[PDB]
DNA sequence: CCGGCACTGGAACAGGATGTATATATCTGACACGTGCCTGGAGACTAGGGAGTAATCCCCTTGGCGGTTAAAACGCGGGGGACAGCGCGTACGTGCGTTTAAGCGGTGCTAGAGCTGTCTACGACCAATTGAGCGGCCTCGGCACCGGGATTCTCCAGGGGATCGGGC
DNA sequence: GCCCGATCCCCTGGAGAATCCCGGTGCCGAGGCCGCTCAATTGGTCGTAGACAGCTCTAGCACCGCTTAAACGCACGTACGCGCTGTCCCCCGCGTTTTAACCGCCAAGGGGATTACTCCCTAGTCTCCAGGCACGTGTCAGATATATACATCCTGTTCCAGTGCCGG
């Protein structure tokens, strides 16, 4: 029953690991306010996915979210992903 | 006097280094934290899988990386070579996400 | 059955299974009744499709010289080549990265 | 126990060794191969079925299955796969 | 040399006369503003009203600031003040009694309507006598205002080329009215000008005798 | 001797804000029916030869066009604003498509 | 009894009306000639697949369906006539 | 038919039928099978949506004093609704122009 | 006269389920065909969404259960929270009598 | 009024330091192969209807013709906006010393996915019957267009009482 | 010293004036009223899909210890956002004359939508056998570290061009 309360996990998204994808991407030179934009684009798009796959979940009866919902819910908004299972 | 490499070179020459490599770029425990308490707002005491928790890693990066390479033209149409936090929303509304 | 058992994938000269196909067409709630030349149609595309984005994974990796195929190279291949780039547009490949390409206006001088 | 679990992975193996005999695949890149096959399977016969349904039909034939290629396949695909089907329905009738 | 100017009668509005009708709009064909209850001068002045940027007129039933919107300044008529002084030897021009601001409603220019072949007879008619026609406005095609016979106190309004005020031109209900505005704010008691360009039917005899650095020009030559 | 006294014409940018403030009130078609009824043919002609159209067809794809061009020339003016501009410019067409996807 | 030319009748002022409704202030030279080619490319991609899905009714008339779906195709829903 | 005869849209007290959505669900090729509160389910579903969008309608429309919806209505109707404009947002309605919005940095300033 | 064949349409409840929420407006033919339209194209969405749903469970029939998961899944926030309501609601006055 | 002992600016390339690359030992864990078994695909019939084929009827697509007139085309002026060049200073790139968790191996464990056996309620299928829904025919009227008095207001109108310049 | 025939601040007789009240008339489209026919309700029969109750076993959560790669501050100096100014040119508004889009007709025939009738092509059962999937296994392609060999980047000490400015 050992259910640990989590908070504050969001500032895991260190800032090298910001300019790592930046880099990725094709960007030369990052201003100092990108780092607090680009965390909340992606904690805006991560509930998209995750509720629908805890919706795809609840519907089986299950407790456990698959690595199948997670590429169904991705399927549903035109993002498939080839590589885990199709 | 330690050689003292001009700004705009190290960050050029690592651009052409993360471009050949396809590892993944976030910490994998910070990750997995956060994908696990961002699901304690739909249903209390769930349990992932271990190919769950790389299933939206990927997806992650690949929507960043892809977010990012259209910010570096807004930055460019602007006259810059910097990116502002006022190019990434002009990308998402030409999307159409905002 | 006097007559020996022939499948019906050498009838049509194909490596992609008709017998497998048919069935997956009839029993995937796709209509009612399902035509007896549909399956021999399309595996034939099937087939077709997957020896195009294996003659260029191929020559993707042969010129980082090595024998064996990983989803770099898929990736590579795919692209590179304005036919398949624009079929498979909004799909990722995991473990992909991204093609060389940096904008010529950064570049020192 | 441990029933099935069927896949392309003995035919795509097949097809590979005719353009490339001295060549290998990872099993990652296998698993990538069977989910490109899986998924677009049910995009042509996804159109196969819209289109018999507007005709007010019920029979998916040829016919259907060849004009669910002209609007999925772009430019050359569309042109090169419709004379490679028309050769494996042609040699299946005269067998 | 104590006599007065020839009688003209002095009227509010417009009057139609010649083979032009009238185009009065329906509470359809106006526009709709962005004010709201607010500050004593909604579509005021300084409020950012999008008619009164525009150059229209706002309605008392259709804007939502209800009846006490500031933008309706061709009905309410709060016109300058004292008239004709004498000047030198032009005929009598005129003058302001009270002092005003910069961008402020001076009044109208209100005559009769005339249509292009009636004007040409009339002025043709006017020049056989050399009578100077000298009142003669024009708006759009085949519409004229006139201010010869009768009018309004515009009338006598200066020539210059250093004005003082300008004319523009408003839409009041469906209709094109003009109305002169100030450029810069004045005190009571200079005389009101405004500039003009013409139109040359037969050769230029006429010279710019108002008074500044540049201004000797010709009547149609800036 | 004879004049006229024209008033003072309108400043650049009244005229021009008039129009998009009116067609943004109005539903009707914005383009000439016959001529883009005469281009629509044109087209399908490299398709299929002497083929014919429903009145309600031709119909169907005006009313297609016109949202697709009002929808692009609404992000072609971000782009203009955003490089510190007024005028819309070849180069923020090019821009809007790129970043939408269409190229 | 063939066609050309017909690309000049999206004239000067029927882009500029577009462009005001857009939403548009001022407008450059060039864009005439740009817009004609964005014209030209969305109308083939749909009249095309509009011809496959009559060819495949063995019919001679691009009727009013056709076009829906052809437009629903692309994602670009049409709601009002069919 | 020995008794009296009632519709299965007045049971569940809809106005949407009942008796017509079970015949699409069943000669659509959805599925094998069909349950027996499932177009009892989908129809009160389809009242709903309709009735939210009807509201905003004429609520828009009498705004203009009219009393008749057209498409411009339909238009203003959506266009206003945070979660409307997102359940149809690719989606085209024949004439009902685009919404009054002028940019806040091209208005004639001063 | 052939005696032209019927063509189905939802044009008479749209039509009354106008006159609970306005008692005395009207309505467009030209902006009923939208409307018309309008349900014909979330039919086929929230149908084609139970479909697959119990296609990947390895399930052959659509229930109650299937169409309110899938109303989840396309509705935004809100109204997916009254039309879940609507639909609980009018299964058990029917299951009831 | 243009120049000479000695001054002042403009250009370039080896020389290090770094970084990416060249060829090898070594090794290990994942790929390619048989092997045995089961279940799903192939062969042969039989019965019912979905679609191919021919012939009709009439809707409606395309084709001229003329006439009114609103929108497209063209050229002239004048001023606001696009673009280049300078100048100042603020914020981000680079390198180094150090603290802080991420990553990698064992170990335990138990919660829950997965699989199989009964069996019972639930949906497909058939016959019949009657009431709802669609096409067609009449309506009524709420509104667009005109008049008719005609009320509220002025306006052109010459005229009833002051006014006076001389008049008496 | 008083008075009178013409002459002006004011007035009002009609005329006008023009616009609110109120009332007819004519309609595209909508709103109701019957004849029809065929799909939804009722009532039963029947067979399979799905709901429970076990029962094995595996894989996700939780812990602990150790090494070292990555995060974190911190300082500097520099390339680059951003404001300002000047200039000129190209896009907008205002006329004039030209052209072809709209509208209202009439007119002849291509082909879309039905309907009747007779195949032949697919679903559906049995019967039988071989293709494909899981399991255990060997061995070699690719991943490490080591060492050395050139590309690249950056600068500072030599290297022409012209004069600093003073003058006779
Ligand atoms: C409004 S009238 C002026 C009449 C009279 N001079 C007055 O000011 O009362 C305008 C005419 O006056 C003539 N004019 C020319 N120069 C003038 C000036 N400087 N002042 C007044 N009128 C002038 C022009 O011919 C013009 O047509
Ligand atoms: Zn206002
Ligand atoms: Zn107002
Ligand atoms: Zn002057």
């Amino acid at each position: 029953r050992h259910r640990k309360v989590l908070r504050d996990n969001i500032q895991g998204i260190t800032k090298p690991a910001i300019r790592r994808l930046a880099r990725r991407g094709g960007v030369k030179r990052i201003s100092g306010l990108i780092y607090e934009e680009t965390r909340g684009v992606l904690k805006v798009f991560l509930e998209n996915v995750i509720r629908d796959a805890v919706t795809y979940t609840e519907h089986a009866k299950r407790k456990t979210v698959t690595a199948m919902d997670v590429v169904y819910a991705l399927k549903r908004q035109g993002r498939t992903l080839y590589g885990f299972g199709g | 006097k330690p050689h003292r490499y001009r700004p705009g070179t190290v960050a050029l020459r690592e651009i052409r280094r993360y471009q050949k490599s396809t590892e993944l770029l976030i910490r994998k425990l910070p990750f997995q934290r956060l994908v696990r308490e961002i699901a304690q707002d739909f249903k209390t005491d769930l349990r992932f899988q271990s190919s769950a928790v790389l299933a939206l890693q990927e997806a992650s990066e690949a929507y960043l990386v892809g977010l990012f390479e259209d910010t570096n033209l807004c930055g460019i149409h602007a006259k810059r070579v910097t990116i502002l936090p006022k190019d990434i929303q002009l990308a998402r509304r030409i999307r159409g996400e905002r | 059955t006097r007559a020996k058992a022939k499948t019906r994938s050498s009838r049509a000269g194909l490596q992609f299974p008709v017998g497998r196909v048919h069935r997956l067409l009839r029993k995937g709630n796709y209509a009612e009744r399902v035509g007896a030349g549909a399956p021999v149609y399309l595996a034939a595309v099937l087939e077709y499709l997957t020896a195009e984005i294996l003659e260029l994974a191929g020559n993707a990796a042969r010129d980082n010289k090595k024998t064996r195929i990983i989803p770099r190279h898929l990736q590579l291949a795919v692209r590179n080549d304005e036919e398949l780039n624009k079929l498979l547009g909004r799909v990722t490949i995991a473990q992909g990265g991204v093609l060389p390409n940096i904008q010529s206006v950064l570049l020192p001088k | 126990r441990k029933t099935r679990k069927e896949s392309y992975a003995i035919y795509v193996y097949k097809v590979l060794k005719q353009v490339h005999p001295d060549t290998g695949i990872s099993s990652k890149a296998m698993s990538i191969m069977n989910s490109f096959v899986n998924d677009v399977f049910e995009r042509i016969a996804g159109e196969a079925s819209r289109l018999a349904h507007y005709n007010k039909r019920s029979t998916i034939t040829s016919r259907e299955i060849q004009t669910a290629v002209r609007l999925l396949l772009p430019g050359e695909l569309a042109k090169h796969a419709v004379s490679e089907g028309t050769k494996a329905v042609t040699k299946y009738t005269s067998a | 040399n104590s006599r007065k100017p020839p009688p003209y009668k002095h009227i509010k509005a417009n009057k139609v006369i010649g083979k032009v009708q009238i185009q009065v709009a329906d509470l359809s064909e106006i526009p709709r503003c962005n004010c709201k209850p607010a500050d004593e001068n909604p579509c005021g002045l300084e409020s950012e009203c999008l008619n009164r940027m525009l150059q229209y007129e706002c309605h008392p039933q259709v804007c939502p600031a209800g009846d006490r919107c500031q933008n309706q300044c061709f009905t309410k008529r709060l016109y300058p003040d004292a008239e004709i002084i004498k000047t030198e030897r032009r005929g009598w021009g005129l003058r302001t009694k009270r002092s005003i601001k910069k961008g402020e409603f001076v009044n109208e220019y209100v005559g009769e309507l005339i249509d292009e072949e009636e004007c040409r007879l009339r002025i043709k008619r006017a020049h056989e006598n050399s009578v100077t026609n000298f009142y003669m406005l024009t708006v759009t095609k085949d519409r004229i205002i006139d201010a010869g016979p009768k009018g309004n106190y515009s009338r006598f309004m200066n020539h210059s080329c250093n004005p003082n005020c300008e004319t523009q031109k408003w839409t009041v209900n469906g209709d094109v009215r003009v109305g002169l505005f100030a450029l810069c704010d004045i005190p009571a008691g200079m005389e009101l000008t405004f500039n003009y360009n013409l139109d040359c039917l037969g050769n230029g005899r006429t010279e710019c005798h108002c008074g500044a650095d540049n201004c000797s020009g010709f009547l149609g030559v800036r």
